RNA sequence: ACUUGAGUGCAGAAGAGGAGAGUGGAAUUCCACGUGUAGCGGUGAAAUGCGUAGAGAUGUGGAGGAACACCAGUGGCGAAGGCGACUCUCUGGUCUGUAACUGACGCUGAGGAGCGAAAGCGUGGGGAGCGAACAGGAUUAGAUACCCUGGUAGUCCACGCCGUAAACGAUGAGUGCUAAGUGUUAGGGGGUUUCCGCCCCUUAGUGCUGCAGCUAACGCAUUAAGCACUCCGCCUGGGGAGUACGGUCGCAAGACUGAAACUCAAAGGAAUUGACGGGGGCCCGCACAAGCGGUGGAGCAUGUGGUUUAAUUCGAAGCAACGCG
């Protein structure tokens, strides 16, 4: 929570159209599959996406699964607060903290959600599963987990910018 | 049993820290004492009250986090393994987190913090690190 | 509910017995047939079939109940 | 220094934990004799086999071996394999309870030592049932199998070697913590209760149902595959290959250890969709059953195959090609 409103300019990247078919009397019933994130510019980066008929089809279910999410990243000027290992659905993603100018070097899944969800230094290598899926779920769990300084010290009373460096 | 004090302490504030329980105990000694006073001190429970007695022990906490899932004890990590010890000098005393976070090395001169300890600039045992 | 009928047939009035000179209660227990009795129709504890079926063969082995019955 | 860890004590409880000796029945076989006749037996159906030399059945008695029905149950015990009639001797271990003592004396542990189902192996005993190899008959096109009738070794015992198993919970041991319910033994404290019995608290062990958490999914879940610590062992694609060669042990049978050259881009785990089934369930239709009348037999009409031709025009070939275009 909170779910935040489509009220913004979507990128709308698509990660992959990947082919799908249920083996059925008959051949194989073949729809499109894509799971295309879509990119708010400055923090609500959401990626999901569904499946249709045809491939302007898997565009629009993948945009109506844009409409249905969006995550903060709270991240303070070409960072995160953490960099922290995170990855769930056993598909890591090694994303820390880096400086100004050294740019986003992230992979496939991470160069489009990161690349499309305001990222200025975050170097990031993964280690583990090649999914998808799997990199959009892992990314966006550690994305989502990722902790901001101020909150950090709104909700650990200790002090606010008592940890800086 | 009793392979480390620390890893059961830790294993006690982990394991209740995701329970969501009110207090917690602990196995009361000077690691659990000097441990008690540094890491309320930098605000993750609300108090430990060490109610001793005979014949030994037993600290007792609470968890210091609120309504929001994952107060001040977020994520704590046995740094120093005993059984293969971790070590820190001076210039390499590192801070845990980067700017969250705070890890708890064990000096020459009592049990610091990460940000104190680089204050003396002297390092030692790395004690415990909370994530 | 909440028990079992014929409730628990020796801890009310036991225990420790019998075994050789008893012959009256081994007489309840062994069955009509010549066969022990089912514990679950009978209705002993746990150690009260362990004893009264200990008893009730140390009994059987001294020619007190008999080895086999008639049909 | 101290006491919860761990150990001793004190008192309880429990068990197919073990080793040796002895005893008891039910049942099968065999034998002796009575009684009695023409079948007994086995199968899907039969046959081999047994029976007029008197079988089966039934009555009585005797001999011998092996296993102990009922209690008996996702019960108990053990380190595991495993362990069951009953009694005795000798013996190990577990849990409960206060709490007298000791004061960390502990956890794991490569080597090393020891045990380890069943098959086997050596010797000497024992051979009632069962029973590889073997014999006969059956079923099949074939039956070195399934089935049946027989039948050696073995199973049994004691003494020694063998040291493998899906030796399984496919989960190493120890410790601490973390929602709950419901069983079930072995105990304890208690609330009133002489009783009894209900209920709570409590251990220890074990089964189900499930929160958090783990995971690839199935699933695990206070007996974790959760959460952390100690230590040992194992894993690095498949075939080649647990094969070769070398060592150790073995009476052997083999066990342990254990490669490589070449070759391939797949093997593999879970889950889904469909298919299949001589898997099960439910149902329907000239499908079967129930009746009628046919075809395949005869002469003839047409088409096809084939053979011929200078050509026997092309197209259709399971129903759905053949009195088809």
């Amino acid at each position: 929570r909170r779910i935040d409103p489509s009220k913004l300019e979507l990128e709308e990247r698509l990660v992959t159209v990947n082919r799908v078919a249920k083996v059925v009397k008959g051949g194989r019933r073949f729809r499109f599959a894509a799971l295309v994130v879509v990119g708010d510019k400055n923090g609500h980066v959401g990626f999901g996406t569904g499946k249709a008929q045809e491939v302007p089809e898997a565009i629009r279910k993948a945009v109506e699964d844009a409409k249905k999410n969006l995550i903060e990243v709270p991240m303070v000027g070409t960072t995160i607060p953490h960099e922290i290992i995170g990855r769930f659905g056993a598909g890591n993603i090694l994303l820390k903290p880096a400086s100004e100018g050294t740019g986003v070097i992230a992979g496939g899944p991470v160069r489009a959600v990161l690349e499309l969800a305001g990222v200025a230094d975050i170097l990031s290598k993964s280690l583990g599963s090649n999914t998808p899926i799997n990199m959009i779920r892992a990314t966006l769990q550690g994305l989502s987990e990722l902790k901001r300084a101020e909150d950090v010290a709104k909700l650990r009373g200790k002090s606010v910018e008592e940890l800086l460096g | 049993v009793m392979t480390d004090p620390i890893a059961d302490m830790l294993t006690r504030i982990r394991n209740a820290n995701m329970v969501r329980h009110e207090k917690l105990e602990i196995p009361a000694s000077k690691l659990k004492r000097e441990i008690a006073e540094i890491l309320k001190r930098e605000g993750f429970i609300r108090d430990v009250e060490f109610v001793e007695d005979s014949k030994q022990g037993i600290i007792r906490v609470f968890l210091k986090y609120g309504q929001n899932n994952e107060r001040v004890i977020t994520g704590l990590k046995r740094i120093s393994k005993p059984g293969l010890r971790v070590y820190a000098k001076s210039n390499e005393v590192p801070r845990v987190l980067n700017g969250l976070g705070i890890a708890i090395i064990s000096t020459s001169q009592g049990v610091l913090t990460d940000k104190e300890a680089r204050a003396k600039q002297a390092g030692g045992e790395v004690l415990a690190y909370v994530w | 509910r909440a028990k079992r009928r014929k409730v628990c047939y020796f801890t009310s009035n036991g225990i420790t017995h019998i075994d050789y000179k008893d012959v009256d209660l081994l007489k309840k227990f062994v069955s009509e047939r010549g066969k022990i009795l089912p514990r679950r129709v009978t209705g002993t504890n746990a150690k009260y079939q362990r004893k009264l079926t200990a008893a009730i063969k140390r009994a059987r082995q001294m020619a007190l109940l008999p080895y086999v019955s008639g049909e």
